[PDB]
């Protein structure tokens, strides 16, 4: 499926040191099978939990073809690398954490996108850039703990972010 | 001279404990790996001498020898990238192969101060070609290079090779690689051996162009699929074809068979019936490999002329008719027979009784024979038979005992049959025997104390049976036993506290019996033991702390590579238990499966995970997977439950195990799933279990638990529902 095709993709970029990757199997019907990667009862991956595997590289592009996917945790790794707009075009998604990394670059406006957002850390990393007005726009998001990196630009209240303490910037070169 | 080169050697060694031999005083000829010629050294072979020295050591000592012939440091550890060196014009090769060699593949063109070098073998390496193909390697000297199994990814990598011409090289394999796009041999005339196998190749079929002398092809496992026959029409000249697990589609086509003597088709999109034309190709042909496509019909009747092929294996065909001995007594070749994944059906012919004399091993099994197992099979007293696969048919009644009669049988796999009555006593005889596999059958009675006398035995797989009493107590002298699943029966009694004396036991499955009391304390003694899945039983007591004893000492590198499946527990029925069923699967059909609903209340809904066993860990790890589930096992869970770097699955559900959740509980990394749900533990969930990063599950349900859900970490992203009826629990997240 396209899916598998994406995760490996990833398998790709990433560079699995710990190899927890290994089971990734690219012959594979679905990776369903996948270790860490798993699915809803329909084989679509719902969740990938990479979190803290010692894992280095950069995301990708193809990782945005993963359309139910819901928690993602990229989070507590090594990974560099900027992060890719077409994660925006996972609609579906609870949990986006791709906290305490080297990630460099933009917090990507696309996220916007993603309204049944619950969870955004992208915290603790190097981020350069403003914040989307965009991400006002999403009103879920129990929570957004974003601390860490460097940013500026603002620090809003188109109010979607009424809901959150500062403890939610703590450094981001902010206002 | 030349000694104090030799000596000049040694003193990089670490390590300078080898090369003892090696001493300024002596002549150098009566060193360890010297070897002279009218007294002067032409070759030095220190493989698999741990040197653990850079490369560039050895040839700034050895190569640098007036004179010397060769070279072989294979499995020496020989460390770091190959550089330019000053090397005489008669070191002709070099095995630096089975090595930690690395750089670029470039590294390899400064050979070219090597004047007289034909043979390099690199294989087995970590050699990388990092930016862009270009350049060349401009080692032409050469008649034989193996690259083979390298960290090597590119395309026209195989031109980049070939590039400054290949014309004296015969023997070529870049197999093992990420190698791609293009192949062109067709200017080598003198290339008697291509290995390409296990590469990226998606597109080129490689041209051989003239193909005089080539008289071995190993293109096997790549993407590779389009006119092949075509391709190889040139050669006649040829010894092995292995075109193996690619995308060929079509009827087999018309291929070269004057010298043709090992063929592999396999693994293929392959369709059609086998064809007539082979024919003639039976003049040799010693082994035949259509196995895995879409082939159909019976065995044509002409591979009765082959008597020099000792193996024929058909297997995953849709190949069907009843067994044809007719043709198979014929052969008088052959060795070992595979039938398995077939359509073939009947019962089992008495006419068969004689390949049991001639046959290594019948492989019949997934196919739909009927009837039951000839007890006349084993009358033979000529009999060889070494391994039996009769698993998965529709073989009826007792298994019969007369079998002990095949004395050189070391896999017996009768599994997936409708098989009754009792188990053979009788078997206890079968000296040579390592794994016995009979599980989904209706065997009852007794598991047989005589399987004592096995003093080889290896595997026992006796699961969905009606096996009654306790575990045979003579098992203790079984030395070398290291899978036993004993799941699904009415088995009774204890685990044997001698259960600890086996260094070898690996998998120890209990499930679904009523095995009682307590938890033996000496399941902390077993080296070998990964994986332990006690569920849904009667057991006593408290988990002993002495049960993790060995962890971290762990090596389970035997157990690896038995095929299996893991059906996961869907949860989602009440009835089902556990965290889920390691089966042992090996030619049994995957579809099949559901021939378990009746005797599983599982759902096969389910996602079945599977493939080869392999251990995380060589040395030094863990206890890989635990299912206490379902028993009265109670009390405190120890301390020592942390111990378990690599354990995958803790599944202590549904008991009276009592107390609080140590902190240790967040040490376990390598902990996907952690179900302690419906028991009688109370108190708080511990911050420190935020450590658990790769868990996918958790179930803290149904306790006297209270406290907050400790967010930070993957806590937050399990529903509410996994922590529901703890009344004193502050948490939703
Ligand atoms: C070493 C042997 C004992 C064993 C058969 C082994 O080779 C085997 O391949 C093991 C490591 C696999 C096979 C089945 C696997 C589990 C299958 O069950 C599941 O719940 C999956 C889902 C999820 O992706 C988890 O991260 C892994 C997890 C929990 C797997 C954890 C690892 C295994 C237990
Ligand atoms: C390159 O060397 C490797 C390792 O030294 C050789 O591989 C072993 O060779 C023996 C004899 O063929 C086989 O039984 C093994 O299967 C091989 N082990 C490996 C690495 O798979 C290989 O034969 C050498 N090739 C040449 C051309 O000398
Ligand atoms: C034909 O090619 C296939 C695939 O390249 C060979 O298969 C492998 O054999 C080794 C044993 O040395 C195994 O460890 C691999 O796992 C095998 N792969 C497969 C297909 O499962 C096959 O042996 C080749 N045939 C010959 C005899 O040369
Ligand atoms: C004795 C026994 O347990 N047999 C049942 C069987 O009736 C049923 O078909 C199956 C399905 O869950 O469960 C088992
Ligand atoms: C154990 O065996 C019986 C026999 O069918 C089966 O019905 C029951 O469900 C099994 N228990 C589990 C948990 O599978």
């Amino acid at each position: 499926n396209a899916e598998g095709d994406a995760l490996s993709a990833l398998k790709n970029s990433l560079a699995d040191p710990n190899k927890v990757l290994q089971s990734w199997d690219a012959t594979l019907v679905t990776p369903c099978t996948w270790f860490h990667v798993t699915c809803n009862s329909d084989n679509s991956v719902t969740r990938v939990d990479l979190g803290n595997a010692n894992l280095s590289g950069q995301l990708v592009m193809q990782l945005g073809q993963l359309p139910n996917l819901q928690y993602l945790e990229l989070y507590s790794n090594n990974i560099t690398g900027t992060i890719p707009e077409q994660l925006g075009n996972l609609t579906e998604l609870v949990s986006l954490d791709l906290y305490l990394n080297n990630l460099s670059g933009p917090i990507p406006s696309t996220l916007g996108r993603l309204k049944k957002l619950r969870f955004l850390r992208l915290n603790n990393n190097s981020l350069s850039g403003e914040i989307p007005r965009s991400l006002t726009a999403v009103l879920t998001l129990q929570v957004l703990d974003l601390s860490n990196n460097p940013l500026t630009g603002d620090i809003p209240v188109n109010g979607s972010f009424s809901l959150f303490t500062p403890i939610s910037f703590a450094n981001t070169k902010l206002t | 001279r030349e000694i104090h080169q030799l000596i000049s050697f040694k003193d990089v060694l670490p390590d300078k404990n080898l090369l003892p031999d090696w001493s300024s005083n002596k002549n150098p000829c009566t060193f360890d790996g010297v070897t002279c010629r009218d007294d002067k050294v032409t070759s030095i072979d220190l493989s698999s001498k741990p040197l653990n020295v850079g490369f560039s050591a050895v040839s700034s000592s050895l190569l640098s020898l007036t004179g010397l012939e060769s070279l072989f440091l294979s499995n020496s550890h020989i460390n770091g990238s190959v550089s330019g060196f000053k090397c005489s014009a008669s070191l002709t090769s070099l095995d630096l192969s089975r090595n930690s060699l690395s750089g670029p593949v470039t590294t390899l063109t400064s050979l070219g101060s090597c004047s007289g070098l034909k043979f390099l073998n690199v294989s087995s390496n970590t050699l990388d070609f990092p930016g862009k193909v270009s350049g060349g390697l401009k080692l032409n000297s050469l008649e034989v290079l193996d690259l083979s199994a390298n960290s090597i990814s590119g395309a026209n990598v195989v031109g980049w090779v070939l590039s400054d011409g290949c014309g004296e090289l015969k023997h070529l394999a870049i197999s093992g690689n990420k190698i791609s796009g293009d192949v062109d041999v067709s200017r080598c005339v003198n290339l008697e051996f291509l290995d390409v196998s296990s590469n990226n190749f998606s597109t080129g079929i490689p041209f051989l162009g003239d193909c005089s002398a080539l008289q071995h092809l190993d293109i096997s496992g790549n993407k590779l699929s389009g006119d092949f026959s075509r391709a190889i029409s040139t050669c006649t000249e040829l010894k092995l074809l292995n075109i193996s697990s690619n995308q060929f589609v079509g009827p087999i086509p018309p291929l070269p068979l004057k010298s043709l003597q090992y063929l592999s088709l396999a693994e293929n999109k392959f369709t059609g019936e086998i064809p007539d034309f082979l024919s003639g190709a039976c003049d040799t042909l010693t082994g035949l490999d259509l196995s895995g496509n879409h082939f159909y019909g019976a065995v044509p009747p002409f591979f009765g002329s082959c008597s020099l092929l000792e193996s024929l294996a058909l297997s995953s065909n849709n190949f069907s008719g009843e067994l044809p001995m007719d043709t198979l007594l014929k052969m008088r070749g052959l060795k070992v027979l595979d039938l398995s994944f077939n359509e073939f059906s009947g019962e089992l012919p008495e006419s068969l009784t004689n390949l049991s004399a001639s046959l290594l091993t019948l492989d019949l099994s997934s196919n739909n024979f009927s009837g039951p197992i000839l007890p006349n099979l084993c009358q033979n007293p000529k009999n060889t038979l070494q391994e039996l696969y009769l698993q998965n048919n529709g073989f009826t009644g007792k298994i019969p005992p007369t079998l002990s009669n095949c004395s050189e049988l070391v896999s017996l796999h009768l599994s997936f049959n409708y098989l009754s009555g009792t188990i053979p006593s009788s078997l206890g005889s079968l000296s040579k025997l390592r794994d016995l596999k009979l599980w989904l059958n209706m065997l009852e009675g007794e598991i047989p104390q005589e399987l004592m006398y096995v003093k080889t035995l290896e595997t026992l797989i006796l699961d969905f049976n009606d096996l009654t009493g306790e575990i045979p107590s003579g098992l203790s002298n079984c030395t070398n036993l290291n899978w036993i699943s004993l799941s699904n029966n009415r088995l009774t009694g204890e685990i044997p506290k001698w259960i600890g004396r086996l260094e070898n036991l690996a998998i120890l499955k209990l499930s679904n019996n009523s095995f009682s009391g307590n938890i033996p304390a000496e399941l902390g003694d077993c080296r070998s033991l990964i994986w332990l899945d006690l569920n849904t039983n009667l057991f006593n007591g408290t988990i002993p702390a002495a049960m993790f004893k060995q962890s971290g000492k762990i090596a389970a590198n035997f157990i690896a590579g038995k095929r299996y499946v893991y059906i996961k527990n869907d949860g989602m029925k009440k009835e089902c238990h556990g965290a889920g069923n390691l089966l042992e699967f090996q030619g049994i059909r995957s579809e099949q499966l559901n021939r378990l609903s009746t005797r599983n209340p599982c759902n096969i809904t389910s996602r079945v995970y599977g493939g080869h066993t392999s251990p995380t860990f060589d040395n030094n790890g863990s206890m890989m997977f635990l299912d206490m589930s379902y028993n009265m096992l109670s009390g405190y869970i120890p301390k020592e439950i942390g111990s378990m770097p690599y354990l995958f699955i803790l599944n202590l559900g549904h008991n009276d195990i009592s107390g609080s959740i140590p902190d240790e509980v967040g040490d376990l990394r390598g902990l996907n799933i952690l179900d302690l749900s419906s028991n009688k533990l109370d108190g708080r969930i511990p911050q420190a279990m935020s450590a658990l990063t790769m868990l996918t599950e958790i179930d803290l349900s149904n306790n006297n638990l209270s406290g907050p859900i400790p967010e930070m970490g993957q806590f937050e992203t399990f529903p509410p529902a996994k922590f529901l009826n703890n009344p004193g629990l502050c948490g939703y997240p």
